[PDB]
RNA sequence: ACCGAUAGUGAACCAGUACCGUGAGGGAAAGGUGAAAAGCACCCCGGAAGGGGAGUGAAAUAGAACCUGAAACCGUGUGCUUACAAGUAGUCAGAGCCCGUUAAUGGGUGAUGGCGUGCCUUUUGUAGAAUGAACCGGCGAGUUACGAUUUGAUGCAAGGUUAAGCAGUAAAUGUGGAGCCGUAGCGAAAGCGAGUCUGAAUAGGGCGUUUAGUAUUUGGUCGUAGACCCGAAACCAGGUGAU
RNA sequence: GAGGGUAGCGGAGAAAUUCCAAUCGAACCUGGAGAUAGCUGGUUCUCUCCGAAAUAGCUUUAGGGCUAGCCUCAAGUGAUGA
RNA sequence: UAACUUGGGAGUCAGAACAUGGGUGAUAAGGUCCGUGUUCGAAAGGGAAACAGCCCAGACCACCAGCUAAGGUCCCAAAAU
RNA sequence: GACAAUGGUAGGAGAGCGUUCUAAGGGCGUUGAAGCAUGAUCGUAAGGACAUGUGGAGCGCUUAGAAGUGAGAAUGCCGGUG
């Protein structure tokens, strides 16, 4: 703004006597190189909503995903070492779309290490579910333990 | 879907911008008028008043005082006591728990506004004439 | 984000300068002078669309007067005579008949005289 | 849009001669002006010339009414400081009768570019003889 | 969901530098060939600068004053028109003479006729001889934070809601019930309570008994901060000057 | 002529409000500082609907302000308006 | 065919001419101060030569159609020598 | 289909155009993007396309989000030219 720009302390010329517009500083808004008025300033954009509405939104996303046949309940993911090709073949066997979200109960290291370099796949746990992850994903693949945890935690 | 989003009907509205041409209706003077104290940057007079006639809150007298030893009682009327099973016992530690009293300011007082239709024993700090008569009128007990 | 000008101010100023072609001197070159004259042209044309109807009715009546005087009578008595008969032909058609069909007009002056 | 417009490809002009003996000055000048303009034709067009030529003979013995012979005065100014001239209408009749008729008629025509051309078709002669026999002028009676 | 060379630091470049002042001190302008210098051997006009060919290169109207290259302004050549005429310069009508479109009751020019005293600001009232603008281009003015109130939407409902903190990817949301608003008023207060105050006296009178709120958020307005922008004559504090 | 001294709430003045770096009824520079301005000037895109006032009272008040009168939008009563 | 009530947002507090009822002035002022109507302000179009306030009359847009108001009909200039 | 309303300053209310960035989806481009120039084109307005030249590497569309979001005037500031 005016005060933060370097210089511009003295008056450029006398108030009257010569034929010129009256000016007070060389860093006024209408000068070239002067201060800015009503510009950007750092702030935060976050806000909140009632706890009861944060849960009604998540169940709505799960229900909409279930409505269009985008839910796939499977058995345990039995991986002993990270390997991308095995999970790619598993995804292609179950006939899954390009964008898929896979949900488990705890942090599975051998599942998350693979299936993460494939463009369009993300891994999450039961207590890490998002409104954005569910809406952005095209289909949902879950485990029975994860499904039970999701049913018991929510309501 | 993320590519088809829609806010609820009537939930949003666009802000009004002044000083952006004559066709908008707020172009030149931006709704302020012509050449006054209220048409300058920095506003005008204080919200109450300033200068001029003597203000209304200066030609009236002051009144009263405040007692430092003031006591306020959380009141429960006879209708709020029907939620309890007949024949039960009511205590100040249970009214707060069951969801009748939220804040216990300086004790519990029972007021006689409504109908009881119970036979429950209630113990509280204060009672009114109607509260004590109606409670005892159908069987019961009370203490202080 | 910062929004700058460019490709918006120039586009609308060229539209105004392009409506002033044929104007004299700097009134087809400079935007500020051309903008004023284009507004006056629209104000003139609105006024002149409604004066064009008063200008042509006068021309027809002048021609009907000259044709009628050749039959020993004036315009005022011609329109009264036609009205008392019910010809209902407007001034635009009577003028076009007197210029072209000389002896068809004489068929209408007679009936205007028959009813007096 | 059906209106006919006359133009130079089809304009016809003819010549007339009018006697100025025993007539009032203004009553004759108003009738001559309606002929020079072309107000007596069915093809009158405002922006083109349609009228005919007029010859005025016997410009003398033009008659006034009342005491206009001595009372009516014509003034002019030479655009020099303090120079204004004057002449009586009864004095102009006996020394320049052609100008008396010519100026009276020219005062009844519009002062446009077309008005000056339309006023150049009037010929005024003080006697009963005119030199325009190459054309075939016709006698005209005043309404 | 910060800037992109008038922006962003005064300074993208040899910038606290050129420059200005005795001194303290004030302070700029200036980016862009090409993928690769392959940066025009050689011939012609000239003293030279400059140019015309020939070559390099995809391209030289990319030749170092080098990407793109607008407007003001200055020139050359051409279709229609102008030396008797009184013009805020246009608009409506209209012959004649030349062209041929995003193909449609087409384009350029204009012999003549009718009508017609610029724009803004400030005013009871301005063509005004009241103010401002030489022209073109860029830049240049109701914003944000925290509170109050009112309106729309959404969730729950005699209940509604958490703050700090902790865990988590600087997230979403878990957990956290200190605290806040409402469910009951009246009175200066003690106090009483669907009723209370005044009063000897519901006698009369005043304010209450509606007894549905509460949390987040779009829009309007207000308050505290410079608070729509530019503009003083002055006051105070610490320093520099008797060339 | 050369070398020195007196500094702004001050210095110098054969006295004129005269001089103290082309400036003096109180020098210049940098800060408080975006001082304050009931006063001039300015305030950037387009359509649709409605459409004033230049009055009263009080005012350290008179070219300023506050309440009332006149305009607009939303809800309610509904015949109370001419 | 309006009026009253409760809420959100204003602007206005320099007015002028004409007719009429009065004060003041000199039965002066395009003077000044009040009461009562109109127009301008914030109103284009026709008439009064030109001429915010006088007479007629309230422009959504297009047409080379018709009837009227004020005011007019010898020529400029539309319509009775 | 029948009727009715639509001059307007201060000011109140409503519906829209265009500009830069983000998200999701779907596309164009050396067989030539943006920008610039011309044209006898389209819509009620702000404004949107198409064709041809120049140009040599990026850019539109749909639905949402957020603003350093629109210039003719301040004896306005900077550059160029009368």
């Amino acid at each position: 703004n005016r005060s933060a720009v370097s210089g511009g302390g003295r008056k450029p010329w006398k108030q009257k006597g010569t034929g010129r517009a009256r000016q007070g500083t060389i860093r006024a808004p209408q000068w070239r190189g002067g201060g800015i008025v009503f510009g950007p300033t750092p702030r935060s954009y976050a806000y909140k909503m009632p706890k009861k509405m944060r849960r009604l939104a998540l169940r709505s996303a799960l229900s909409f995903k279930v409505q269009e046949n985008g839910l796939t309940v499977v058995d345990a993911f039995n991986f002993e070492a990270p390997k991308t090709k095995e999970f790619k073949n598993v995804l292609s066997t179950l006939e899954q779309p390009k964008k898929v979200l896979v949900v488990t109960e705890n942090e599975d290291v051998n599942v998350e290490l693979s299936a993460r370099n494939i463009p369009g796949v993300q891994v999450t746990t039961a207590q890490g579910l998002n409104v954005l992850d569910i809406t952005n994903a095209d289909s949902l693949v879950i485990t029975e333990a994860a499904a039970k945890k999701v049913e018991e935690v929510l309501g | 879907k993320l590519h088809e989003l829609k806010p609820a009907e009537g939930s949003r509205k666009e802000r009004n911008r002044v000083g952006r041409g004559v066709a908008t209706g707020n172009g030149k003077t931006s709704g302020r008028g012509h050449k006054g104290q209220k048409a300058r940057s920095g506003g005008g007079v204080r919200p109450g008043f300033e200068g001029g006639q003597l203000p209304l809150f200066r030609r009236l007298p002051k009144r009263g005082f405040t007692n430092i030893n003031r006591k306020e009682y959380a009141i429960v009327n006879l209708d709020q006591l029907n939620k309890f099973e007949d024949g039960t016992e009511v205590t100040p530690a249970l009214l707060v728990e069951s969801g009748v009293v939220k804040n216990e300011k300086s004790g519990i007082k029972i007021l006689g506004n409504g109908s009881l239709d119970k036979k429950l024993t209630v113990k509280a700090h204060k009672f009114s004439a109607s509260a004590a008569e109606a409670i005892d009128a159908k069987g019961g007990a009370h203490e202080v | 984000p910062r929004v700058k000008g460019g490709t918006v101010t120039r586009a609308r100023r060229k539209k105004t300068i392009k409506l002033a072609k044929g104007y004299f001197g700097s009134k087809h070159t400079l935007y500020k002078v051309a903008k004023q004259q284009v507004m006056k042209s629209g104000q003139y044309a609105f006024r002149d669309r409604r004066q064009r109807k008063r200008d042509f009715r006068k021309l027809w009546i002048t021609r009907i007067n000259a044709a009628a005087r050749q039959h020993e009578m004036s315009y005022s008595r011609l329109m009264n005579g036609l009205k008392k008969a019910g010809i209902d032909i407007n001034r635009k058609m009577l003028s076009e008949i007197a210029i072209s069909d000389e002896k068809a007009f004489a068929q209408l002056v007679t009936k205007a005289k028959d009813a007096l | 849009r059906q209106t006919f417009m006359a133009n130079e490809s089809n304009i016809e002009r003819k010549w007339y001669v009018i006697d100025a003996e025993g007539q009032t000055l203004g009553r004759l000048s108003s009738e001559v002006a309606s002929i020079l303009r072309g107000k007596n034709k069915v093809t009158y067009t405002p922006h083109v010339d349609t009228g005919d030529y007029v010859i005025v003979i016997n410009a003398s013995k033009i008659e006034f009414t009342g005491n206009k012979e001595t009372d009516k005065v014509y003034y002019r100014h030479s655009n020099h400081p303090g120079g204004i001239k004057s002449i009586t209408a009864g004095e102009l009749r006996r020394t320049n009768p052609e100008r008396l008729i010519e100026n009276s008629i020219k005062g009844m025509l519009p002062s446009t570019r077309l008005g000056e051309k339309q006023g150049k078709k009037l010929f005024v002669y003080g006697g009963a003889e005119h030199p325009h026999a190459a054309q075939q002028p016709e006698n005209y009676e005043l309404r």
